[PDB]
RNA sequence: UUGUUGAUUUUGUGGGUGGUGGUGCAU
C-alpha cells in the first residue's frame, strides 16, 4: 500500500504555484485529471490501460 | 458389444480431437488480433465521438441519503413455541446425560476407552489482568464486596466481539479470577463472612460462565494449582494445606 | 460508422466470442469499457450471441471499469435482456450457469444492478419464473442493508403483481437492518389490502406469496413497529388472514415489543 | 443562522445529487477538472503540504473556486456522510475528511445565497 | 478494498439457513 501517492504526483512553488508531475492520460473516458503511471520503458493508464511511450 | 464400444470410443476421440483443433484455430485468431490490436486502437481513437437523469433515478438517490440519516432496526428471529423449546430443552438433556453414561463406562474424548490409557503406563480504561497480582491492581482501593462489580466490568469491557484477542485476554482472566477466588479465601474473613459470602458466590458464579467458554484456560490454570500444592506439601505438608486448598477443590467439582 | 479496419478487427473478435469457452479474451474485446461508443463497438461484436462464458467474463470487466450510470445501460440492455431470453427459449425454463454467475457479479454495483436488472424486469411484465431465479440471486449475494433497504421500499411503492411479491418476500427474507421509514413503508403495504374508501388491492385475492412475505415480516420486525401500526398490522390479518398462516401471524405480531 | 450551521444543510444537500467529491485524491480531480464550486477545506491538516495544494488548486487563475476553512476533519466527515448513524441520535464511525469539493449543488436554497453573497 | 477504484469490500467475534431439488396427490 502507498500512503498520499496523490500527492506525490504534484509540486507546489514558494508562491502556491502548482505543477503537475505525471502526464496526463489522453483518453477522454479517462478526461482530465487521470495521470499516466510512469515506468522505465512506458507510460501506463490504470483506467483505459493504454500504453503510451516515455519520450512521445 | 463389443463393435459398439470400439465405435463410441472411437466417436469420442473423434469428436475430442476436434475440439482441440477448434481450440488451436480460436487461439491462433486471439492472437493475429492481439498483434493488430495497435491498429485497430489508434484508427477507433481517431474517429472517437466528442463529448437528464430519470425519475425513478433521481428519487433512489433521495431515497438512499434519507435512508442512510434514518435509524436502522434490530433483526429479531421467529419465537419457538413453548412445546418445541421444552422438546429441544428435553432432547439437549438427553444427549448430555447419555454423554455422561458412556464417559462413567470409560468412553474418553479426545473417542477412545480407558483400556487405551493403560498401555505402557506401568512399564515406565477497564484494564484486563493477565496475572492474580494484577487483578489486585484495580482492586486494592475497592471493597470486598465491589469484587464482582470490577470482575464483571473487565469481561463487559473485552468482550470477545469489541477487538481482536481480547477471547485470549478473557481466557487469561478465568485463569486469574480463579487464583482470586482462591486468594480471597485464604485471606481471613471472620470479621464480614457476609460480605465474603455476598463475594465469594458471586465470583464463583462468573467463573462459571468464563468456564462455559474458556475451560481449556480454566483447566491448564488448575492443573498448575493442583501441580504447585504437591510442591508446597513436599516441603510444608499441611501448613501449605489453607482453607483455599478445601475451596479449590470444592469449585473443580463445580465447574 | 466505425473505421472499416476496425469493423473488421471486432467482427472477427465477435466470431471468437460465439465460442469462446476458456482463456483469454481477445485484447480488442478487453478495452471496449474504456471506449466512449463502447455501446457502437458492442453492437457489431453481436451481443445475443456471446457465449455464456463470454457474457460472465464481459460483466466482470464492464462492471467494474465503466461508470454507475454506463454500467446500468450495460446490464440493462444486454444482461438483463440474455437472462429473459434463455429462460424463454430454454426447454426447462431454466437460467445457464454463467448467466446466473453473471447476474451475481453484476450485483456488486447495487445501484446499476438495482436499476438495471430488477426494477426493468418488475415493471416490464416479470413472470414467476424469472422472479424464482432472479430471486435467488439476491438471496445468496450479500447485499447492503443501505441499497437494499431503498430498492424494498420502491419495489413496496408499486402496484401489486406476484412476481414483485416475491422479490419483497426475498429482501425481507435478508433479514436486513432496515431503516424504520422501511418499515414505516413496509406497514403500508400490508395496510393497503385491507377492507376499509380502498383500492381493489383490499379485495384483492393474495396469493401464499404474499402470506409467506407478511409473516417474514411479522416474525423479525414485531420489535421495530408501533403499537398503533400493530393494531393496524393485527386488523389486517382478520380481514385478510391466512387460514393457516394467518393464525402463526398473529402470534408473531403479539409477542413483539412496541419501538 | 451561522456560516457553519449554512455549511451543514449544503454538504447534505449536495450528497442527495452525488454532487460531492470526498477524498484528497476526488477533490483533486475536480478541481484539475474544473468541476469543482465550492472548496472545504480542514485547517488542523497535520501535513501543511496538503493544505498549500488545495489552495493552490483552488487559486488557480483560469479556474477560481471558492475555499472555506473548518476547524476539524471529524465533522466534515460528518458533513460528507462518511459516519454512520446509531439507534440513540449520534453519529459514531465516523470518518474524518480533509477535504471536500461540492461539484453538483441539486437544490437552490436560501442557504446558498449566504454564502454566495460571503464570498462575494 | 477493487481493477486505476471509492466503501461495492477486508478483518475478528456470534449466527439463520437444506432449495434456479426432485417425485406424486387433489381445478
Amino acid at each position: 500500500k502507498v500512503k498520499l501517492a496523490v500527492l506525490s504526483y504534484y509540486k507546489v512553488d514558494a508562491e502556491g504555484k502548482v505543477t503537475k508531475l505525471r502526464r496526463e492520460c489522453s483518453n477522454p473516458t479517462c478526461g482530465a485529471g487521470v495521470f499516466l503511471a510512469n515506468h522505465k520503458d512506458r507510460l501506463y493508464c490504470g483506467k483505459c490501460h493504454s500504453v503510451y511511450k516515455v519520450n512521445a | 458389444k463389443a463393435e459398439v464400444m470400439k465405435e463410441v470410443i472411437a466417436k469420442s476421440k473423434f469428436y475430442k480431437q476436434e475440439r482441440q483443433k477448434a481450440q488451436g484455430i480460436m487461439e491462433d485468431q486471439i492472437d493475429n488480433l492481439d498483434d493488430n490490436f495497435e491498429d485497430v486502437m489508434s484508427e477507433l481513437m481517431m474517429t472517437q465521438p466528442k463529448k437528464p437523469k430519470t425519475d425513478l433515478d433521481k428519487e433512489y438517490d433521495i431515497k438512499v441519503k434519507e435512508l442512510q440519516l434514518d435509524k436502522r432496526a434490530a433483526p429479531s428471529d421467529r419465537t419457538k413455541t413453548e412445546e418445541e423449546k421444552n422438546a429441544e430443552a428435553e432432547e439437549k438433556k438427553r444427549e448430555l446425560e447419555q454423554q455422561r453414561l458412556d464417559r462413567m463406562n470409560g468412553m474418553i474424548e479426545l473417542e477412545r476407552g480407558v483400556e487405551d490409557l493403560d498401555d505402557g503406563f506401568w512399564e515406565n480504561s477497564i484494564s484486563c489482568p493477565r496475572t492474580h497480582d494484577a487483578l489486585l491492581d484495580q482492586v486494592k482501593k475497592l471493597d470486598l464486596d465491589d469484587h464482582p462489580k470490577i470482575v464483571k466490568n473487565i469481561i463487559k469491557a473485552y468482550q470477545p466481539k469489541l477487538a481482536e484477542g481480547n477471547k485470549e485476554k478473557l481466557g487469561k482472566f478465568t485463569a486469574v479470577l480463579l487464583r482470586h477466588i482462591i486468594f480471597l479465601s485464604n485471606q481471613n474473613y471472620l470479621k464480614n463472612v457476609q460480605s465474603f459470602k455476598r463475594t465469594q458466590n458471586a465470583l464463583i458464579s462468573i467463573l462459571k460462565s468464563l468456564s462455559e467458554k474458556y475451560n481449556r484456560e480454566l483447566s491448564e490454570e488448575c492443573r498448575d494449582y493442583i501441580n504447585e500444592m504437591q510442591a508446597r506439601y513436599k516441603k510444608n505438608h499441611f501448613d501449605a494445606l489453607s482453607n483455599g486448598d478445601l475451596v479449590f477443590f470444592s469449585i473443580i467439582g463445580i465447574l | 460508422a466505425l473505421p472499416e479496419k476496425v469493423i473488421k478487427a471486432y467482427t472477427t473478435v465477435g466470431s471468437i466470442l460465439k465460442t469462446w469457452t476458456h482463456g483469454k479474451l481477445p485484447k480488442l474485446f478487453k478495452v471496449i469499457p474504456s471506449l466512449r461508443n463502447w455501446q457502437d463497438v458492442i453492437y457489431v461484436t453481436n451481443p445475443e450471441e456471446w457465449s455464456p462464458h463470454v457474457v460472465y467474463e464481459a460483466t466482470k470487466l464492464f462492471v467494474s471499469n465503466l461508470t454507475a450510470k454506463e454500467s446500468q445501460k450495460f446490464i440493462n440492455l444486454i444482461l438483463l435482456e440474455r437472462f429473459r431470453d434463455n429462460i424463454e427459449t430454454s426447454e426447462d425454463h431454466s437460467l445457464n450457469y454463467h448467466i446466473y454467475r453473471a447476474v451475481k457479479k453484476s450485483l456488486y454495483k447495487p445501484s446499476a444492478f438495482f436499476k438495471g436488472f430488477l426494477f426493468p424486469l418488475v415493471e416490464t411484465g416479470c413472470n414467476v419464473r424469472e422472479a424464482t431465479i432472479a430471486g435467488s440471486v439476491l438471496a445468496k449475494v450479500s447485499v447492503p442493508a443501505l441499497h437494499s433497504s431503498a430498492a424494498l421500499s420502491y419495489l413496496l411503492r408499486l402496484p401489486f403483481s406476484p412476481p414483485t411479491t416475491v422479490f419483497i418476500k426475498i429482501l425481507l427474507d435478508k433479514k436486513y437492518a432496515l431503516p424504520y421509514q422501511t418499515v414505516d413503508d413496509c406497514v403500508y403495504y400490508f395496510m393497503r389490502f385491507r377492507i376499509l374508501s380502498n383500492g381493489e388491492d383490499a379485495t384483492r385475492v393474495l396469493p401464499v406469496i404474499w402470506h409467506k412475505a407478511f409473516l417474514t415480516f411479522a416474525q423479525r420486525y414485531k420489535n421495530d413497529i408501533t403499537q398503533d401500526q400493530r393494531d393496524f398490522l393485527l386488523e389486517t390479518v382478520r380481514q385478510r388472514g391466512h387460514k393457516d398462516i394467518g393464525p402463526e401471524i398473529r402470534r408473531e405480531l403479539l409477542a413483539g415489543a412496541s419501538r | 443562522v451561522t456560516i457553519e450551521d449554512a455549511l451543514k444543510v449544503v454538504l447534505r444537500t449536495a450528497l442527495v445529487h452525488d454532487g460531492l467529491a470526498r477524498g484528497l485524491r476526488e477533490s483533486t480531480k475536480a478541481l484539475t477538472r474544473g468541476e469543482a464550486l465550492l472548496v472545504v477545506l480542514v485547517s488542523s491538516v497535520t501535513e501543511a503540504n496538503i493544505i498549500k495544494l488545495v489552495e493552490g488548486l483552488a487559486n488557480d487563475p483560469e479556474n477560481k473556486v471558492p475555499l472555506i476553512k473548518v476547524a476539524d476533519a471529524k465533522q466534515l466527515g460528518e458533513w460528507a456522510g462518511l459516519g454512520k448513524i446509531d439507534r440513540e441520535g449520534n453519529a459514531r464511525k465516523v470518518v474524518g475528511a480533509s477535504v471536500v469539493v461540492v461539484k453538483n449543488w441539486g437544490a437552490e436554497t436560501d442557504e446558498l445565497s449566504m454564502i454566495m453573497e460571503h464570498f462575494s
